[PDB]
């Protein structure tokens, strides 16, 4: 019964939508969570992907999307809640 | 010894996928390990086929072997993985965690 | 309605020897049977087993031990606890 | 060596039985036997679960086991069976004989 | 998308026919034949069930219902095809 | 309007080693991918074998061997009898 905010980047490869809100829909007796990954270069944030996720260990009860990779190619922050898909922040 | 779903937490990192999975970098595919032997109880989730041939096992110990402890239960996993030309792409991998188990 | 062989679990039998992660003082919910063997492993030390069975099959798992290596009895009785005061002897 | 379905018939007499089974007299219950090894081909069905545990079966050979070659698909059989007070009861047995095979 | 006679000498007992045409219902890429099952003592000749039968490797491409079991106590005959329970006989 | 992974059976490949009960000169009928393993056993002795997909799980199994006790290769091609002119051969 989550809902995150839907975002693509390519969008015009599959024929989906840049963005918008992702109703979630999963398992029974099964938590879900959104998930927002992007790409960090010198000081330039580019949105990959932002949308829902399936059950997850690395995002147990977490209220915001923090990234705590030590520099990989593309962060990744998964957060249990509603709408937790608005910000980010790289803190490892 | 007994049917029982056993844990088991497998990491991409040693697996050699660590170039092309951005997250989950590990996810717990539980196995299933046991034995099955006479009677076959409730918990020991069982089939019709399965009694029977471990019914027949008893008799020819020889001949049939006995029924395997295997999963019956699995869920999807979410995974954000590179593609052939650096692009990034998520799929739900289905029947990838054990839930449950039972003699097969 | 709904098929014996998926009922709904109601009977309650007692726990010896097979006994599930969950049983509360020795007690398995379950739908089928209440059963008690008394086999014997081959060293002359014997054995006893008391549990709840799942229905499906337990008309093969109900009859006396037909033509089997060693010797086994299996009471199936459908009674709350039946099974608790129960103690079997292989007939020779 | 292979994941195969393999034959086995067996029949209610030997099985102590024939007393309250009129018909069948003794039924094929093929029974699933063989090995599953990396890789898992067309054939051999399997799931990611399986691919996945043959693949940490890989570097670990000790602490995780074979996926195992256990039935896909069943069928149900027919058997007119006696009852307590001799009384002729038809039964459609679920999940009886084996029609494929596969991984697991 | 078989069809044979159904007789039940029970029908009182679960509430249902004595008699009918019983539509088969069975398996995809699976035969499905027809039985007949009844009570023979001293020339009296009293059926007891006629129906429908699931694939059975003892009544392949047989257009009677020729019981082969010598002496049982229930004589039973399987016959491949579309009413074939009309009539049964003894012959082993 | 179907799944990728429950994809209609239609590309060909070539039977060596894992080869079907009805393969037909040697020629599995598959929905995946086609594939060429070299992998020697421990015994100095060299082995062959190109076979068929089913393309569920194919992505852990079309990559090289990550770290495994042997050596193995194994090209994953996705054309009409691709796998019959191949012969790899194992890197040092
Ligand atoms: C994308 O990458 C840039 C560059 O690495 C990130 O900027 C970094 O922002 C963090 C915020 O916590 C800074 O850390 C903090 O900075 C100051 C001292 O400079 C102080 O508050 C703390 O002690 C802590 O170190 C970090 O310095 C800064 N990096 C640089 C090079 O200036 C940015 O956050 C990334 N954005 C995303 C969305 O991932
Ligand atoms: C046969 O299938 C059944 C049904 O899937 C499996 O029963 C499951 O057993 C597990 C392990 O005990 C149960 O999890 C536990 O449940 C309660 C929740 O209050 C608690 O004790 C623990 O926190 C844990 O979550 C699970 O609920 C239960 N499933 C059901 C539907 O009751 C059984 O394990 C299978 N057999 C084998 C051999 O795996
Ligand atoms: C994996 O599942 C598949 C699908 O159920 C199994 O394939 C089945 O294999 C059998 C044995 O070869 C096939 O039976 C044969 O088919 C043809 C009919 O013209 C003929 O060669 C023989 O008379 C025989 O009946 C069966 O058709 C085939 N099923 C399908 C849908 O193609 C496979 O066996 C399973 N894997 C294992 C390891 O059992
Ligand atoms: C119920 O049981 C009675 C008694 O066993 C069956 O009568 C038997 O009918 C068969 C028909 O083939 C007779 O066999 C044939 O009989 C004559 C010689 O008597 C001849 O045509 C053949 O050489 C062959 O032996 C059999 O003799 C007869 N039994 C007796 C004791 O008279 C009857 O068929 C059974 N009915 C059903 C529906 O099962
Ligand atoms: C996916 O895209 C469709 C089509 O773009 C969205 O429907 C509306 O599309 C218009 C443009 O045609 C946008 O301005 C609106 O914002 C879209 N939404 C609504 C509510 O009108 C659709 O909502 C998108 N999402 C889904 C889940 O289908
Ligand atoms: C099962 O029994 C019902 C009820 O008896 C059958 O329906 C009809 O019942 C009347 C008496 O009420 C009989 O005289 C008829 O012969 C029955 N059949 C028809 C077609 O009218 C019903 O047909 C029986 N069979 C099934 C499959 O339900
Ligand atoms: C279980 O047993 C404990 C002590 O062993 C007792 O206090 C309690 O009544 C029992 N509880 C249940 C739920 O059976
Ligand atoms: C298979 O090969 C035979 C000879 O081995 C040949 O005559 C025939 O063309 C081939 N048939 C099919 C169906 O591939």
């Amino acid at each position: 019964t989550r809902e995150c905010i839907y975002y693509n980047a390519n969008w015009e490869l599959e024929r989906t939508n840049q963005s918008g809100l992702e109703r979630c829909e999963g398992e029974q007796d099964k938590r879900l969570h959104c998930y927002a990954s992007w790409r960090n270069s010198s000081g330039t944030i580019e949105l990959v992907k932002k949308g829902c996720w399936l059950d997850d260990f690395n995002c147990y009860d977490r209220q915001e999307c923090v990234a705590t990779e030590e520099n990989p190619q593309v962060y990744f922050c998964c957060c249990e809640g509603n709408f937790c898909n608005e910000r980010f922040t790289h803190l490892p | 010894t007994a049917c029982r779903k056993h844990e088991l937490y497998v990491s991409f990192q040693d697996l050699g996928w660590q170039d092309w999975i951005i997250a989950p970098k590990g996810y717990a595919a539980n196995y299933c390990d046991g034995e099955c032997s006479f009677p076959l109880n409730a918990h020991m989730n069982a089939t019709n086929h399965a009694i029977v041939q471990t019914l027949v096992h008893l008799m020819n110990p020889e001949y049939v072997p006995k029924p395997c402890c295997a999963p019956t239960k699995l869920n999807a996993i979410s995974v954000l993985y590179f593609d052939d030309n650096s692009n990034v792409i998520l799929k739900k991998y289905r029947n990838m965690v054990v839930r449950a188990c039972g003699c097969h | 309605t709904l098929a014996p062989e998926d009922t709904l679990p109601f009977l309650k039998c007692y726990c010896s020897g097979h006994c599930p992660d969950d049983a509360i003082n020795n007690t398995c919910i379950t739908n089928g049977h209440c059963f008690a063997i008394i086999e014997e492993d081959d060293q002359g030390e014997t054995t006893l087993a008391s549990g709840c069975m799942k229905y499906e099959g337990s008309d093969f798992q109900c009859k006396d031990s037909p033509k089997a290596q060693l010797r086994r009895t299996i009471e199936c009785c459908r009674t709350n606890l039946c099974n608790q005061y129960l103690q079997p002897t292989l007939p020779p």
